[PDB]
């Protein structure tokens, strides 16, 4: 809401424009910037500009945290993220991951995440 | 010197051989000499005999060691120290 | 390499408590680390104090009021470097928008006529008073104010009397702003002087064109401006900037007609037949010579005892009469 | 053919110094003659004093080269500059380039001993 | 892992300071940050290896670094400029006045020679010798003498190891003060008969070693009995002594105990080998006696009125007056910063072309992987500014003529990687380590380690998460870490 | 010995015969790839100058530079001829010796060397 300037002046922006996505509050990697540090930053380049305008893309790290665990028979899970509906190639390469070990484990391009059952 | 005397001198080379064997014999002697000094021997290939001596408040003074004699050594460390 | 020639030092310290540290060697794609609001910005002065500002990417910020008259100002500073912002005297939030996050503010808005919306007053103590409160209440760092020579509060002229008090006002709210006073500034594109003379069907003067001034070059007074800027040591001090030597406007006259080959006219009349003259040209809407210029064409340059000059800046003005041909070449028809 | 242009000058090295010598003072007498046209060309703020005074610093700064290949270069760079100049292809643009002391004064801080300059970290 | 891609990486080749050593080292630097740092190969100093401080350190230079001037005002800190800072130290100068050796000098492990020679030189013109050290006991003169190189330094060269078939450690370990080195017995060990016994604490080792006792007492026993004998009968002997020793009050006793036995053994010392081998840990302390920056006799009976710290982050609070102003010149955020009035930031060892001089007395030369952050400066710069405005102004404003000094200093700074045998072999063990050192009562405290932690030992290290990390997860009492 | 400076005809700043140092060298053996065929040319390349290497632009976080040569390197058949070059142009070097492997012996039938006494390690293969 209200962040502290260098100058030791108040900047005030509403609440929903310092989430860091529209559906996550928080940064998702060290070196991120966020929001407040942005604004405090760049404040004199966003003055009279209307904030609801700008891109705010949703957080993908949410997005797969949300997206059901594949059981699989094996030790081996094949992903490949493939679209069946289109031709061509349009998914990632096709990678094989192992579920031996307990727990859920991610597609490295991907996400989504497999488990052995 | 008062406080530093640095000696520079060739390893191998001919023209050191007399500072070799002034340090050799009798850098005890000049040690116990000057008790305060703070004494430094530095060797290297290409570098000819030279002394440095360090008075007071950083002043410093240098005279060559290409000399015949342990002797004439000597006196021109003498000569550096007045 | 290129040269931060305005800093002394690289890492600087505002009164405000700001750590600012340069970037670069001092060119284009460097900054130095200070955020400026320039008022008045697109005006005379104000262009070439902008181009110096920005030559070192200190970030301008531009409070302006027509779209179209600020557009040269964004060639002088790197992408990200001069920013514009709308304003208007009236309205208040636009002046805090536009000193808020700046180090150092300058204002030189001053008009030489009155207007339908804003008298002499309005425009200089008014304007003066909300511009100092924005500094006083948001606590800048360094504000620098610039009034008129011959500023004084009981003046025959409206002009001298509402920018002395506009300095007064000033002083009283932001007690550490520094007051400079420059004297008739010439040069390229210059207002009511050189280019008037040089392209004018006739100068009627009601005083036989006897006045005396000083003339200092403009890029002298941006010059002076921008080191006022940078040393924190010119605090609560008063800066009389004037050029070396005394003229009188008759002298101005004949040295423009020895470089111009071609003979200015002169014609002289009485002050109460002038007076009604330019009141009646006072009802076009284009800028006309003020009753109130004409009043101060009375005035002589008054230098105060006790002020603080171009040779405390370290600075030397250039000369009017070595300028001339340079300043006034496209009219010698030759 | 394509025949030479405006005061052009066929490429020859001088096989001894003082025959370069000849027409190095040819060039140096050329360039103060055309001084004044340069002035009215460029549309110059300064002197013509000033551009003479140019011109001889720039004889100068090359008056103790001794191997002879660099002085024929030398020579064959300052005709080409001297066409450009007399033949208005050069801009007042690039031709200011060649005075930059008559600018003026860039700022307060131009620093001279260590201590100036290490605040500028350009020590 | 993830943070770039080897073609978009500048690549300078530079040397390591985490260590004494000395290894070299290839500075991977993309823009204004440092990437990573890998080996390049040296077959005389670290082969082709670096350990794991070296390697994994490099994230401590992008935290808590120092980037502009900083002055003490109540019990908080506040930022100033370069000349409002160097005033300062003016004003505290002309008002404590110290007279002689008051204005105390501290020189920390990390630090260049140019560096410590600006700072030497700068001290003696203000009248002190009170040029000091860092390490414990360094308000006095170390136990082995200055005089001669050879007295100091890895009079073997770190090649010698491969030579050796018998090897005595005396108060060392050297898998944590020198890991490289540390391989390298382990090398030979493995492919040649050889001997290891040490004395001092129980260490774990990669080869197998004679404990002989913790004790001076055990070293006496030792250099007279069956031990002795085998070095009696060594062909490449080489006794290998720590700085840890030299931090000691009774370190007289060991050098003493020493040099008798390596005067008397001719295999020990002789015209084509030299056994007597000292190992340093700071990078930066070879160096430092290369230059002399030792101090007085009478410099460490005074109480200083202005410490000027140089690095110096080992430092404590009871080797601080408490009236003393205090200066603190480095790169990172740590103890010593906290224990100044004024602080100034300098460049680190990825950020400027600096000498480090390891144990071998190998002089050798970096290179400047990117600039300064912030309004960080180069130290000898520093040192030469705030001289000017101590009115001392020191003769050098370029790096040729810092050059120049250094090359007067000793001529073997600047004869880049290169070693050259001392010719005052025998000379120099009975002036200074028999010598001086008869008086000296061995205590009955037993040695022990000389750092408690390998991982964090430096500024940098301390600020470096990659190496808090790594401390907590190999920890001794961790089972991750065990095998049975 | 070395040109001094306005007598070069390349016309490139004085600036960069006067106060800059350039380093030649041979590019180690990299520690990641066994390959060495990056190693045999003799590399040019500038030492960085502080204040004008690298900063940050406050606006996209791009990497701004002013020293010009910060991305040039020259490449050499031979150390003598980089010299000359260097020379000829009035650049102060610095020569960085090579490093190589010291030659030794290595036998794949000494991993299975009969030991007398105690093993000091067990090979595993
Ligand atoms: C309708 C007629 C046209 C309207 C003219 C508008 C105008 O004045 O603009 C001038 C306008 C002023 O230019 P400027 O940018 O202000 O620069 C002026 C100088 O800087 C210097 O400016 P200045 O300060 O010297 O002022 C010069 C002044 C001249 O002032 C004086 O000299 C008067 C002095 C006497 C004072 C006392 C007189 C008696 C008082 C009696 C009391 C009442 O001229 C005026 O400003 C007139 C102001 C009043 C305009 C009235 C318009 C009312 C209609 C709406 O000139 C131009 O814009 C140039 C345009 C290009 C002209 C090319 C073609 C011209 C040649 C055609 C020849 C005709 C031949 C026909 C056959
Ligand atoms: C087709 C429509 C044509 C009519 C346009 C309508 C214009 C409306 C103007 C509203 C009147 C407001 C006013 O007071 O204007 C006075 C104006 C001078 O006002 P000011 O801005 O102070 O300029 C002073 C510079 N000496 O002086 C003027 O505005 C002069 C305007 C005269 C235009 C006459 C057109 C017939
Ligand atoms: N030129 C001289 O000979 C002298 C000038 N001065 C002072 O120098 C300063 C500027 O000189 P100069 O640059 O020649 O003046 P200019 O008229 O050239 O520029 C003045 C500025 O004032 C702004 N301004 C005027 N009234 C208002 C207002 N009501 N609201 C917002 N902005 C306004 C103008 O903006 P817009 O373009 O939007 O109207 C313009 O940018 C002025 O303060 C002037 O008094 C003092 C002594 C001598
Ligand atoms: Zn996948």
């Amino acid at each position: 809401k209200s962040i502290i300037s260098y100058n030791g002046n108040t900047i005030e922006i509403p609440e929903e424009y310092t989430k860091q996505a529209p559906n996550r509050d928080s940064t998702w990697a060290p070196a991120q910037a966020s929001k407040t540090e942005i604004y405090k930053n760049n404040m004199v380049r966003f003055e009279q500009k209307d904030l609801s305008k700008q891109p705010m893309p949703y957080a993908g790290i949410e997005l797969i945290a949300q997206q059901p665990v594949r059981f699989v028979h094996g030790n081996t899970a094949v992903c490949d993220g493939a679209n069946h509906n289109g031709p061509g190639a349009q998914g990632h390469p096709k990678i094989f991951i192992n579920v031996d070990a307990p727990g859920s484990h991610a597609c490295q391009y991907c996400g989504t995440r497999y488990e052995k059952e | 010197a008062l406080r530093e005397i640095r000696f520079h001198l060739c390893q191998n080379g001919s023209s050191s051989a007399p500072l070799r064997q002034f340090v050799k014999n009798q850098i005890g002697a000049f040690q116990k000499a000057n008790p305060s000094t703070k004494v430094l021997v530095r060797e290297a290939n290409g570098v000819k005999p030279i002394v440095f001596a360090r008075f007071d408040h950083g002043h410093e003074s240098k005279i060559g060691l290409d000399v015949s004699s342990e002797k004439e050594v000597a006196e021109r460390v003498k000569s550096l120290i007045e | 390499m290129n040269s931060f020639e305005n800093l002394a030092q690289d890492v600087n310290i505002t009164r405000s408590g700001k750590t600012l540290i340069a970037k670069g060697t001092g060119g284009r794609s460097s900054r130095t680390g200070y955020t400026a609001t320039v008022f008045g910005a697109n005006g005379f002065l104000g262009s070439y104090l902008t181009a110096k500002l920005a030559k070192h990417g200190t970030t301008v910020v531009v409070p302006y009021r027509e779209e179209m008259a600020k557009r040269h100002l964004k060639v002088t500073g790197d992408l990200g470097v001069v920013n514009f912002l709308e304003m208007d005297l009236r309205n208040l939030e636009s002046i805090d928008e536009a000193v808020r996050h700046s180090d150092i503010v300058v204002n030189l808005i001053g008009r030489e006529y009155e207007t339908k919306n804003f008298n002499y007053y309005d425009v200089h103590v008014e304007g003066a008073r909300r511009i100092a409160e924005a500094v006083k209440k948001h606590n800048i760092a360094r504000y620098i104010h610039v009034s008129a020579f011959n500023a004084e509060i009981d003046s025959p002229s409206e002009f001298n009397h509402t920018k002395g008090l506009g300095e007064q006002v000033t002083k009283d709210i932001v007690p550490w702003a520094t007051i400079v006073r420059p004297a008739p500034m010439f040069g390229r594109e210059d207002k009511w002087f050189l280019d008037r003379m040089a392209r004018s069907p006739c100068l009627v003067s009601a005083n036989k064109f006897q006045e005396t001034s000083n003339p200092v070059h403009v890029i002298d007074v941006a010059a002076a401006l921008e080191r006022i800027c940078f040393d924190d040591s010119t605090v609560a001090q008063t800066f009389e900037l004037y050029g070396p030597q005394k003229f009188t406007q008759k002298q101005i006259i004949d040295m423009v007609s020895e470089t111009l080959r071609k003979e200015v006219r002169h014609i002289e009349l009485p002050k109460a037949l002038y007076q009604a003259y330019t009141k009646a040209t006072q009802a076009i809407w284009w800028p006309t010579y003020s009753p109130d210029q004409v009043e101060r064409q009375f005035l002589s340059q008054k230098i105060d005892p006790s002020a603080k000059t171009f040779n405390d800046l370290d600075l030397t003005p250039m000369e009017l009469p070595d300028l001339m041909f340079k300043l006034i070449r496209p009219y010698r028809v030759n | 053919a394509i025949i030479a242009t405006a005061f052009a000058e066929t490429v020859k090295f001088s096989g001894s110094k003082q025959e370069l010598q000849k027409r190095t003072l040819a060039l140096y007498r050329q360039f103060l003659r055309g001084a004044p046209t340069f002035a009215d060309l460029y549309e110059v703020q300064f002197s013509i004093p000033t551009i003479r005074t140019k011109i001889r610093q720039e004889f100068e700064r090359h008056r103790f080269v001794d191997d002879l290949s660099i002085q024929n270069v030398l020579y064959a760079k300052g005709h080409m500059e001297y066409q450009e100049c007399i033949n208005f292809w050069k801009q007042q643009a690039q031709f200011l380039k060649y005075f930059p002391e008559e600018d003026d004064i860039q700022g307060r801080h131009q620093p001279s001993n260590f201590v100036d300059k290490f605040l500028k970290n350009r020590a | 892992a993830f943070r770039a891609r080897p073609w978009e990486l500048k690549k300078t080749e530079s040397i390591d300071v985490m260590d004494a050593v000395g290894s070299n080292i290839r500075i991977d630097s993309k823009g204004v940050e440092v990437m990573r740092v890998i080996p390049r190969v040296h077959e005389d100093v670290n082969e082709e290896w670096i350990n794991d401080k070296s390697r994994f350190a490099c994230d401590g230079l992008k935290t808590q670094r120092l980037t502009t001037p900083l002055i003490r005002v109540g019990d908080k800190f506040v930022n100033a400029t370069w000349d409002d800072a160097l005033s300062t130290i003016a004003k505290a100068y002309q008002q404590k006045a110290p007279k002689g050796d008051e204005f105390k000098a501290v020189a920390g492990a990390l630090v260049e020679v140019e560096s410590m020679v600006a700072l030497k030189d700068m001290t003696n013109a203000l009248g002190s010798e009170n040029t000091t050290t860092d390490t414990p006991n360094g308000n006095s003169a170390p136990a082995h003498g200055i005089t001669f190189r050879s007295n100091y330094l890895f009079n073997s060269s770190i090649a010698g190891i491969e030579d050796a078939d018998a090897i005595l450690l005396v108060g060392t370990n050297p898998r944590r003060e020198a890991a490289v080195m540390n391989a390298r017995i382990r090398k030979a060990w493995l492919r040649q008969e050889l001997e290891i016994a040490s004395v001092g604490p129980t260490l774990d080792a990669t080869f197998d070693v004679a404990e002989l006792g913790n004790t001076h007492a055990d070293l006496e026993k030792a250099l007279s009995g069956e031990f002795g004998e085998v070095l009696k009968n060594a062909k490449n002997p080489l006794i290998i002594v720590g700085s840890g020793i030299t931090d000691r009050e009774d370190a007289g006793a060991f050098f003493n105990t020493i040099g008798k036995f390596v005067e008397s053994t001719p295999s020990v010392l002789n015209e084509n080998w030299n056994g007597y081998n000292v190992l340093q840990r700071s990078a930066s302390r070879a160096g430092a006696y290369d230059i002399g920056f030792t101090p007085s006799d009478e410099a460490s009976k005074t109480t200083p009125k202005m410490v000027w710290l140089l690095g110096a982050d080992e430092v404590a609070a009871s080797d601080i007056p408490a009236d003393a102003f205090v200066v603190y010149q480095g790169h990172n955020g740590d103890v010593g910063a906290q224990f100044a009035d004024v602080v100034l930031p300098g460049a680190a060892y990825t950020e400027k072309a600096g000498t480090y001089v390891n144990t071998e007395g190998r002089s050798q030369i970096s290179r400047a992987a990117t600039g300064p952050p912030g309004g960080a400066r180069e130290d000898w710069k520093i040192l030469r500014a705030v001289s000017e405005y101590l009115g001392v102004a020191l003769p050098y404003e370029d790096a040729y003529e810092v050059r120049d000094r250094l090359a007067e200093i000793s001529p073997s700074l600047v004869r880049y990687d290169l070693v050259e045998p001392t010719v005052f072999g025998d000379v120099a063990v009975q002036h200074s380590l028999v010598g001086p050192n008869g008086s000296v009562t061995p205590s009955s405290a037993p040695l022990t380690e000389t750092i408690e932690n390998f991982y964090m030992t430096d500024s940098i290290s301390r600020s470096s998460p990659t190496m808090a990390k790594s401390s907590i997860a190999f920890n001794k009492d961790n089972k991750k870490n065990q095998a049975f | 010995d070395n040109v001094p400076a306005h007598e070069i005809v390349s016309g490139a700043p004085a600036e960069l015969s006067r106060n800059r140092v350039v380093r030649i060298y041979q590019q180690a053996k990299p520690a990641t790839q066994s390959g060495e065929y990056g190693t045999f040319a003799w590399r040019l390349d500038w030492d960085i100058v502080d204040v004008a290497n690298r900063w940050e632009n406050d606006l996209i976080g791009w990497q701004s530079s002013g020293d010009y040569m910060q991305a040039t390197q020259m490449k050499f058949t031979s150390k003598e001829s980089a010299i000359k070059f260097a020379n000829k142009q009035g650049w102060d070097f610095y020569i960085q010796e090579p490093h190589h492997r010291k030659f030794r012996v290595k036998q794949y039938a000494n991993n299975f060397v009969h030991s007398y006494g105690k093993l000091k390690h067990i090979r595993t293969k």
